[PDB]
């Protein structure tokens, strides 16, 4: 026996020192490497296979770099700042991950010499206060109202997609959908694409076929087939009780000696749901939608009012019908009101695409919500299509929150860069080196353009960085798909202040929070 | 024989056929008549067979000999299912049944 | 350079255990193979002087018969093209009830020589072309070779006689006394109406007295005991209940409520009088006989007792629509006295013991009824189950001749004569599919050859004599079995006839199988899976 | 499956198109590793034996040898190459190459219902016209010292470093002519290769004796 | 790999390694699925891990019962899916399209061309090709002839000849007779009911309704002539109280009179049906029969069968709306208020019975808008294949009717498009002629598949029909028996306008994607 | 869907044991990240102190 005396529990490691940094710093490098290739209008797609037997087939940073599973917890920080990214913006998720492995990458060289890490956080600190000055000073302002602005910029920011061969359909339908979305209430302004914004699959047909709905479109159908399946004008009532008969809260037990009480409890069930019916019937409604069971007497007593009903929809569906045809969900139809009744709808039809039937209650007049149903050649195609619609509404609504505009493909990176050069010229102590080196570091986007691409890094790099050192020069960027240097006044590639803003703030902070960080212990259980 | 990569029936399929599989049927029917041969006449003797549960059963009867008795092969059974008909319907004659059927395959 | 990769493609992307054949002598030469394998299983218990065979099954239960259709349902067959082969054998015993060994062969005799004629340089599409053609060529000559019909149903000799050959094959020993039984029990059946069931055919099987001592009863037989005291009656009056023999309760939930004294001294004393209010009530009609789908309660049952009534319990429901239709009586659901067109009658229900088992008989005494029994006595269990094998038999076999009373001689003169006959067809039509139908006429031989292999004679030199006799003219001449040397008869003398709907159905399902096989070009076989059973089959 | 496997069932069987597919598979996975190597802009690759001793080269059949490779279509291509290194000791890149790409091109047409018989044919046809070509094209010189000089940079360029090839076309071409009889055939045993590990790569030279 | 070294158990292909890896499973998928195309195409056995035996050419059931765990594989087996969720047919085609595209952009990228090229020279030959269909497509009024070429053209490469040429009958009558003047055709309206006991060439088209259970009554009529039909959703069985009643009683009589007076509120429904069919049929000529969508005690059977009414409980919910448009009544949720005007009738109503399983047939009704397609055959994989027959013979057929035009068959659209797509590739600039040559090579597989597997050789029988169709300027294609070029419009090979569009459609896409992924990626462990 | 197959061609010859790098990023990227370390290791032993 004697089993050995410790301090700390067993498998209980603690590296410190030079080698965690250089291990922090080369996990964030190797995340950037992963993803270094799917950035730019000539970026490759890449195929993920879930654990479950899924295929990913997508171009987004976000969902490459989620798809994948880490042991480094440097790695995990990058995946967390890659989600960040991707939640706050919608878009920016690989630039924000190249971008912060090329400052610590950058930052290693200062590592190694002896300099501590505070002074090149502080460094950094200083320049990313910096580059958000200068990113606010290089904008430019946009009308909202302009709709062939906001579709310019809707494309440029998909041409880096695959959805960019029907780019010209794809921003009509992003920016009709965010337009129509849009509500406010009490003055508050909203735009609430998440709920309000719904893509809907079906695989076959045509891309081209894909269309935003004005309204809503679910997967059902009619409880009973003798109800209308085409109604033109509807009043929707909608509802989240059953209409059944159901027990109540407390323990009822009944207690029968009599002959006639048995059919009497019976007959009062059907009474209490005819009662129920001639409720709802009371508002003259044309259909009825229930998140909860109708029963066959329901059924029929509504059928007998000329009512179509559905009978089982999910309470988002619900309020997205809520939304669209300016109706109001109540529980207690003996507490129905003619404002509850939904008018608004201009159709409801319900047609079989393919081999299933679906509920449409389209042409409504100023829907909140919408569907906007996607028809593709399979699963993948379509869920790709969908994140890239995802990321065009982002942009959208990021536009129209923030009307400010930078210039892109590497343009505001290197005007941003040739500032900060310029103003680290006046510094004088020890915190200018790495105050360049991060400048410099921003560069790394044109770079990677050039690279997907296909033509020489070096010398565009340089072509570019002396057509910065001049003037009026802040907005020429480089072509990601002909190799040249182009005025992106011409090419109008342009991106949100927003998105730029977040990107640059999300890179520095993850390069402070990699660089404080030393003496990594794991092992140790919760 | 050959491999045959699709095999016809299941494996493990055991198959006898001609006048091998014959003679072997007529001597599991002789050995079955062996077990209770002794039993016949003012002269038998018991028979004494133990179960897995260790409880004995002594009998002179040929169908309660039979019956104790866990026959497997196919043909012997004829033998025990003839001593059980004769039981049933006669009562008597449960060995002289064996006896009969075994020397009229030998 | 030691080992040989995978081909690149389909090679690489296939599964750990599937399997793939493709090409002719990877599958339909592999396919044919195990098809002839399966018929050389089967072949030697065909005919007459086909030799039973015992087979044991996954649950040690003893099956020795000569019924092709039963031995290919015990045998475990893995390979799907004598699976094909056995869905069809088992569909032609369901359409028609006898054949089976017919289809195995005939299909597996076309196979083989589909092999040949592949083997030869004629194509899968060529083969299946000559033999759909020489198929509908047969189909079309077949009604010409009827010898006789039936001519009458409600005779007990002539459907005797009709009978014999179906189930002479079957029990070679004796098959008179079993065709009079059967023709006897089929007679009953069957009345004025064209309408003949076979389900109204009831067979038990009693243990103790030889084969010999079977008979027929116009009536049905439980191996059951009464429940009352009462164990005979003269001038039954059944009275047929689906519910149980007891006071009926509440289907919600039944609760005594008491709360006096009064009420729980009086409580069962009311309940006992009702019990028996009913069951005078029940015996005030004259019903002095009483069966019941349910339990019996004791004091129903000693009440009945009391009034001499017979009680006999039947668990299974099947069992009380059978007796429901062999008496004339309904089955009440409730316990109300029957009205005088809802009680049935037979003319005489009693306990008896046949052998060992007690059996309990509602025996008519018209040689009538809606059902008939047949009582099968013997010395073994596994003897009465191939004698009910030859009973279903030769009920299929009159149900056929009801649907059809044409008859084609037996005894492997029909296929020598198809053989003929499609062969002098081939020989005049042109083209590469000649050598199919020809190849699909000799496919007929395997019939009389394996008549004279299980006969013990020469097959050559029947099948010749047989081809001489047919060219002489005479269409009727078949082989006979007993003699010691090859020799032939004329066989509409003989009695031994087949019916027209059996070969036709039988030649039809098997070029369908072969047909079926050949068609086949590319086997993809998943990995074997260990699961209990699909759930469709429970 | 096959006939094989029905008599020996632990036996590895190609048949038909998956023959054809398999070796050319192989011979294409050849070509690809040695496409590098062809021209003097070809890339040096390092080979490391399992004792660990590293290996600096570019030559085909060198890099064949030590290649990790358990295909039989591999050791013909690799045997046929071996075959050419020991008689001409040139051409061993080219030799996997235009084999690679004949099977490439054949198979090209074969996989379009075309028998391979009718394209060696064409082959046999093809081969005899550019022998007659090849021959009417050469070009018959006397060599003096200038040719010889210009081959081995042919040679050692594409081999080596520009530099070390600019020495060691000297030192070659200068053996050469100091072992060779007239009219007599050049015994290549004459010439001592002796290796010392103390000086420079650029610091071999040709002694004119024996060491 | 960089991946690896954070993922150690991961499997990663990079650059040409994807490309090579996709494009052999694409050629592999091809090689398996060329024998499939045409009428002359060759049976194939998929024997599951049960045992079961299947019998099909089809693309998507072969893809779906093959032994593949491929990723690519994968891909193309969802694409094929939708294409048969849509448009029924043209698996097989699209995988043949895809794997050949694939092929031919491989020829062009292995010499060192980028895959962006190949892929705009794929997205310019696409778009010329669906203006060549657009201009080429047949409008025709679609009578009962053409849609019986239709039906042939893919029955025929589904089944056996004469198999397919009573499917082609069955499935026009069926769609003729379910169909309505300017309104989307509903295919739940055509009920495929399968037997299992006569020939194959037994299938036909009953003008109503087969229902697999029967009568439950031995006392039920087994056929009537003259059928008043009703449609019910009304349970008929007893039904405990949802509040928990339970029974108190103090005597044996009180229980018997609570025995009896439990059953009233179910026996008041069956006599208010009584009434309502002794109102409507005074004499024994006519028939009542009850088709209940819920159980039936068999008190309220024997009730009912006491009034010769014939009832028939838990029908499909289907059956409800099947039996209100064939019969022509309505289905009743209650039996509140109920008129002779809700029944339906029906001309003959009969009970078959087969083995263990009872079927009810309702036949000779007015005019059936839905009626039934009855498959009989000797085996149950010649059950499955016929209805996977008479499915793709179904969707062809309403394929036709939702657009009066129709394409030339038997590859001649292929050939055209080819031709066109060689006369349009200088009009493009760049180097993307290379993927507008590759784009019409591979749409020259169909022609090359048909040719190959009908026994004659690619090459000579390709550059015929060519050199016919630049000759003449028709549409000319495979001549199956001969071999030599043929129209098909004159013959009546058809093909439907739609699945060729949507083969061109998400060929091109998924090609275009799958040229365009550089790294195969498995690391989510 | 749940396996990368190795690619056709070198790949798949390629032996048990063996390793195979080829490129940029994952031979010249790797050798210097080597040599480096190895300098760093030898590094602090440089000079008097
Ligand atoms: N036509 C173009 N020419 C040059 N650069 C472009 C072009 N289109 C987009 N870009 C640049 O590519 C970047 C978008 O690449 P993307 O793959 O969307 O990365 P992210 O997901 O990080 O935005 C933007 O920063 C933009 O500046
Ligand atoms: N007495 C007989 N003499 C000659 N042949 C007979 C006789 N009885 C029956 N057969 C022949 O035996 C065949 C019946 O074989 P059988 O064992 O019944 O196979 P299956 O049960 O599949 O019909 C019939 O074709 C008939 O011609
Ligand atoms: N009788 C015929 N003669 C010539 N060509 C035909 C004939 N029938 C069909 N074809 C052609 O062969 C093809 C058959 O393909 P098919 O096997 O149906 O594949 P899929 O089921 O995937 O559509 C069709 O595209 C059609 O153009
Ligand atoms: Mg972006
Ligand atoms: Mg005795
Ligand atoms: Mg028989
Ligand atoms: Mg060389
Ligand atoms: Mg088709």
């Amino acid at each position: 026996g004697h089993r050995p005396v410790l301090v700390l529990s067993q498998n209980t490691k603690r590296e410190s020192g030079r080698k965690v940094q250089s291990g922090n710093i080369n996990a964030a490098k190797t995340i950037a490497d992963i993803i270094r290739t799917c950035l730019g209008p000539k970026s490759m797609m890449k195929m993920l296979l879930d654990p479950m037997g899924g295929i990913v087939m997508t171009n987004d940073g976000n969902a490459i770099l989620r798809e994948i599973q880490v042991q480094h917890p440097a790695a995990k920080s990058m995946i967390e700042i890659s989600r960040t990214q991707d939640e706050e913006v919608g878009d920016g998720t690989t630039s924000v991950i190249i971008l912060a492995g090329e400052m610590l990458s950058v930052a290693e060289h200062f590592l190694e010499q002896q300099m501590h890490p505070t002074v090149v956080i502080s460094a950094y600190r200083k320049a990313l206060d910096d580059m958000i000055s200068t990113l606010k000073k290089i904008s430019i302002p946009v009308d909202i109202s302009d709709s062939d602005m906001m579709l310019n910029i809707i494309n440029s920011s998909i041409t880096t997609k695959a959805i960019s061969r029907w780019s010209s359909l794809a921003c009509n339908i992003a920016l009709d959908a965010v337009k129509m979305v849009q509500f406010e209430e009490n003055g508050r302004k909203e735009i609430d694409i998440k709920k309000y914004a719904r893509v809907e699959k079906i695989p076959g047909g045509i891309i081209e076929d894909s269309c935003v709905l004005r309204g809503v479109m679910i997967n059902k159908d009619v409880t009973h087939p003798r109800m209308r399946r085409y109604i033109k004008n509807p009043r929707i009532v909608l509802l989240d009780s059953s209409l059944e008969y159901k027990k109540g809260e407390s323990q009822t037990d009944i207690e029968i000696t009599r002959e006639e009480d048995f059919t009497r409890i019976l007959q009062m069930e059907e009474e209490y749901i005819q009662q129920l019916c001639e409720d709802i019937i009371q508002l003259k409604p044309d259909v009825v939608i229930t998140e909860k069971g109708i029963s066959d007497l329901a059924q029929h007593y509504l059928m007998r009012a000329n009512i179509t009903a559905i009978r089982r929809v999910r309470k988002t569906d619900n309020n997205r019908i809520a939304r669209a045809c300016g109706a109001r969900i109540v529980s207690r139809p003996e507490e129905l009101r003619e404002d509850d009744v939904g008018t608004g709808a201009g159709l409801l039809e319900i047609k079989k695409i393919g081999d299933e039937y679906f509920t449409f209650i389209t042409d409504c007049k100023d829907p909140k919500a919408c569907t906007i149903l996607l028809r593709g050649a399979s699963k993948e195609i379509l869920s790709e299509v969908e994140r890239n619609l995802q990321d065009a509404m982002q942009v959208c609504r990021n536009v129209l929150l923030d009307p400010q505009l930078v210039p892109g493909g590497g343009a505001s990176e290197m005007a941003v860069a040739h500032a900060l050069t310029e103003k680290s010229k006046a510094m004088t102590g020890v915190e200018q080196w790495p105050y360049r080196a991060v400048a410099q570091a921003l560069e790394v986007i044109p770079r990677t353009l050039i690279q997907n691409c296909g033509a020489s890094t070096i010398r565009l790099l340089t072509s570019l960085r002396a057509k910065h050192t001049q003037e009026n020069c802040e907005t020429w960027g480089v072509n990601g798909e002909t190799g040249t240097l182009v005025d992106m006044k011409e090419l109008g590639i342009w991106e949100p202040l927003a998105v730029k803003l977040q990107t640059y703030k999300t890179a520095v902070e993850t390069a402070v929070l990699l660089l404080r960080i030393d003496d990594i212990v794991s092992g140790h259980k919760k | 024989m050959m491999p045959t990569p699709v095999i016809l029936l299941k494996e493990g399929t055991d198959s006898s056929q001609g006048i091998p599989q014959l003679v072997s049927n007529i001597s599991a029917c002789q050995v079955i008549a062996e077990a209770v041969r002794t039993t016949l006449g003012p002269r038998g003797m018991d028979k004494l067979i133990v179960d897995g549960r260790g409880k004995a059963t002594i009998s002179n009867d040929g169908a309660t000999i039979l019956k104790l008795l866990d026959v497997v092969h196919p043909a012997a059974k004829t033998l025990v299912d003839i001593a059980k008909s004769q039981d049933a319907e006669v009562g008597d004659g449960t060995t002289s049944v064996t006896l009969l059927a075994a020397e009229f395959l030998k | 350079a030691l080992h040989v990769p995978k081909a690149p493609g389909f090679a690489q992307m296939l599964k750990e255990g599937a399997k793939h054949f493709s090409g002719l002598e990877e599958a339909v030469y592999r396919n044919i193979q195990a098809c002839k394998e399966l018929a050389q299983t089967t072949r030697t218990a065909y005919g007459p002087n086909g030799m039973n065979k015992m087979v044991i099954n996954h649950l040690e239960k003893l099956f020795v018969t000569n019924d092709a259709a039963t031995i290919l349902r015990e045998l475990e067959v893995q390979h799907p093209a004598a699976k094909m082969i056995v869905m069809a054998s088992h569909m032609q015993e369901q359409e028609v009830g006898d054949g089976t060994n017919f289809v195995l062969v005939f299909a597996g005799a076309l196979l083989e020589l589909a092999e040949e004629l592949l083997r030869i340089g004629l194509s899968v599409s060529e083969v299946i072309e000559g033999y759909e053609i020489a198929c509908r060529k047969a189909h079309e000559i077949l009604p010409n070779l009827v010898c006789c019909s039936a001519k009458n149903l409600r005779d007990i000799d002539e459907v005797s006689s009709l009978l014999r050959t179906s189930i002479m094959s079957k029990q070679y020993g004796n098959e008179v006394f079993l065709a009079k039984l059967i023709a006897q029990a089929c007679v009953s059946i069957f009345p004025d109406s064209g309408h003949f069931n076979v389900d109204n055919i009831r067979v038990c099987k009693i243990l103790g007295s030889g084969i010999s001592s079977s008979s027929v009863l116009h009536g049905m037989v439980f191996k059951k005991e009464t429940e009352g005291d009462v164990t005979s009656v003269k001038d039954a009056k059944i009275a047929v209940y689906s519910c149980p023999f007891d006071g009926m309760i509440t289907e919600t939930k039944g609760t005594v409520l008491i709360k006096t004294a009064e009420e729980l001294m009086n409580f069962s004393k009311g309940e006992e009088n009702l019990m028996d209010a009913q069951v005078k009530a029940i015996a005030d009609t004259g019903a002095n006989v009483v069966v019941t789908g349910g339990k019996v309660a004791d004091m129903a049952l000693h009440y009945a007792n009391k009034y001499n009534i017979m009680l006999v319990r039947l668990n299974s429901k099947w069992d009380l629509r059978r007796l429901c239709k062999t008496v004339g009586a309904t089955a009440l659901p409730r316990l109300t006295p029957p009205v005088l067109e809802e009680m049935g009658h037979c003319d005489s229900v009693y306990l008896s013991e046949v052998g060992d088992t007690q059996v309990v008989v509602f025996k008519h005494e018209k040689e009538d009824g809606a059902i008939s029994t047949i009582v099968l006595r013997g010395s073994t269990d596994n003897l009465m189950d191939d004698i009910e094998r030859a009973v279903d038999d030769g009920v299929n076999t009159f149900k056929v001749l009801t649907r059809d009373k044409r008859l084609v001689p037996g005894g492997g003169a029909t296929e020598i004569e198809l053989a003929k006959q499609i062969t002098s067809y081939g020989e005049t039509c042109p083209g590469l599919e000649q050598y199919a139908i020809k190849k699909f006429a000799e496919a007929f031989e395997a019939i009389p050859r394996a008549l004279a292999e299980n006969s013990g004679v020469k097959a050559n030199e029947v099948i010749s004599k047989l081809y001489a006799v047919h060219q002489e003219g005479n269409k009727n001449v078949g082989l006979d079995i007993e003699a010691e040397v090859p020799a032939v008869k004329d066989m509409l003398e003989a009695g031994i006839l087949d019916t027209y709907l059996g070969k036709y159905w039988a030649i039809k399902l098997a070029t369908n199988a072969a047909v079926t096989v050949l068609r086949v070009d590319q086997i993809i076989m998943a990995k074997p899976a260990g699961g209990p059973k699909p759930p469709s089959g429970k | 499956m096959a006939a094989v496997k029905t008599l020996n069932p632990k036996a590895e069987v190609a048949r038909a198109q998956a023959a054809l597919a398999v070796n050319i598979s192989a011979a294409r996975g050849l070509q690809d590793v040695l496409r590098t190597n062809l021209g003097p802009k070809g890339t040096m690759k390092m080979l490391v034996s399992g004792a660990g001793d590293i290996k600096l080269t570019k030559d085909g059949n060198v890099l064949l040898h030590e290649m990790q490779i358990q295909h039989p279509t591999a050791s013909l291509i690799a045997k046929v190459a071996t075959a050419q290194d020991d008689i001409t000791g040139d051409g061993t890149t080219s030799n996997v190459l235009i084999i690679g790409e004949l099977l490439k091109q054949a198979d090209l047409y074969i996989s379009e219902g075309l028998h391979p018989r009718i394209i060696t044919e064409g082959f046999e046809a093809a081969k005899e016209k550019a022998l007659q070509f090849l021959e009417e094209v050469k070009v018959s010189r006397e060599m003096d010292r200038e040719t010889l000089i210009d081959v081995a940079r042919t040679s050692l360029r594409t081999k080596v470093h520009a530099e070390l090839a600019d020495v060691l076309t000297e030192a070659v071409v200068d053996s050469i002519l100091a072992i060779k009889k007239q009219d007599e055939p050049i015994d290549l045993f004459m010439i001592e290769i002796m290796e010392m590990k103390h000086k420079s790569e650029t610091d071999t030279s040709l002694i004119r004796g024996l060491v | 790999a960089a991946v690896k070294t954070l993922n150690p158990k991961a499997e990663v292909a990079r650059a040409q390694a994807a490309l090579a890896v996709n494009i052999s499973a694409a050629r592999g998928l091809q090689d398996v699925l060329r024998t499939n195309l045409g009428p002359k195409g060759t049976m194939k056995m998929l024997v599951s891990g049960a045992g079961d035996i299947k019998l099909t050419k089809d693309g998507n059931v072969l893809l779906h019962e093959m032994q593949i765990q491929h990723p690519t594989a994968s891909l193309i087996a969802k694409v094929a899916t939708a294409q048969d969720d849509i448009t029924g047919d043209g698996t097989t085609s699209n995988v043949l399209i895809i794997g050949e595209l694939l092929k031919q952009a491989d020829l062009y990228i292995s010499e060192g061309l980028h895959p962006r090229i190949i892929t705009e020279g794929f997205e310019a030959a696409k778009e010329k090709a669906l203006q060549f269909l657009e201009e080429v497509k047949v409008s025709r009024e679609m009578d009962r002839e053409t849609l019986i070429d239709v039906a042939r053209t893919s029955l025929r490469t589904k089944v056996h000849a004469e198999l397919a040429d009573v499917l082609t009958e069955a499935v026009v009558d069926s769609i003729l007779a379910i169909k309505k003047q300017d309104e989307p055709i509903d295919l739940f309206m055509i009920e495929i009911m399968e037997m299992k006991h006569k020939s194959e060439t037994d299938t036909s088209l009953i003008r109503g309704l087969v229902l697999d259970h029967g009568a439950r009554h031995p006392d039920m009529k087994k056929r009537v002539e003259d059928a008043y039909i009703l449609t019910c959703n009304v349970s008929l069985e007893y039904e405990k109280t949802e509040v928990n009643s339970g029974f108190f009683y103090k005597s044996a009589e009180e229980r018997e009179k609570l025995v009896k007076a439990e059953r009233k509120f179910i026996e008041d429904r069956v006599k208010k049906i009584i009434e309502l069919k002794r109102k409507v049929c005074g004499d024994s000529d006519k028939g009542f029969v009850v088709i209940n969508q819920k159980g039936i005690d068999p008190f309220s059977l024997d009730a009912l069968s006491k009034e010769g009414i014939v009832a028939l409980r838990r029908a499909k919910r289907r059956n409800m709306e099947r039996l209100t448009l064939a019969c022509g009544g309505v289905a009743l949720n209650s039996f509140d208020d109920l008129s002779p005007d809700c029944l339906g009738h029906a001309g003959l109503v009969y009970e078959y019975t087969l083995g263990e399983e009872k079927f009810t047939f309702i036949e000779k009704c007015n005019n059936p808008r839905s009626v039934t397609l009855l498959i009989k055959g000797p085996n149950k994989h010649t059950l499955t294949q016929i209805k996977d027959a008479v499915r793709d013979g179904l969707r062809a057929v309403k394929n036709a009717i939702d657009d009066g035009c129709v394409v030339p068959g038997a590859g001649a659209v292929e050939v055209a498009m080819a031709e066109a797509l060689i006369k349009h590739k200088p009009s493009v600039k760049g180097r993307a002629q290379l993927g507008v040559q590759a784009f019409a090579d591979a749409l020259l597989i169909i022609p090359k598949v048909l040719a190959q597997n009908s026994g004659f050789d690619l090459q000579e029988t390709l550059v015929k029909i060519q050199a016919e169709h630049s000759e003449s300027g028709q549409l000319v294609g495979v001549d199956l028996n001969t071999g030599e070029p043929m129209v098909a419009a004159e013959v009546g090979v058809w093909d439907n306008y739609c699945v060729k569009k949507q083969l061109l459609h998400s060929c091109t896409v998924i090609a275009t994607n799958i040229l365009l992924v550089d790294e195969i990626m498995r690391a989510g462990m």
